[PDB]
């Protein structure tokens, strides 16, 4: 759309007995693809590990 | 009874019809061999 893409994204998780859509009904996000996300993992609390 | 009679082409009358089914999505068949047919489904759902 210029300098801007769109995106639509549909995508759905499953709660205990029920499909339930990631985003509600009606939301948009002003994003960018370079802004830095974390995927930070702790530590493991076994005895075994 | 004296009429002398020629007789010219004939037409055929066709139908309408072509499947556009059993030639796009039931591209594959199975003979049966015994009385019951079972056709089960995996359902996914997860916590």
């Amino acid at each position: 759309y210029g300098d801007v893409a769109i995106v639509v994204y549909s995508g759905q998780y499953v709660e205990n007995g029920v499909k339930k859509n990631f985003l509600p009904d009606n939301t948009m996000v002003l994003g960018n693809t370079q802004a830095r996300g974390l995927r930070t993992y702790g530590c493991i609390q076994d005895a075994d590990a | 009874m004296y009429t002398t009679a020629q007789l010219l082409a004939a037409n055929e009358q066709k139908f309408k019809f072509d499947p556009l089914f059993l030639r796009l999505f039931f591209r594959e068949s199975y003979p049966f061999t015994t009385e019951k047919v079972y056709l089960s489904q995996i359902p996914g759902l997860v916590n």
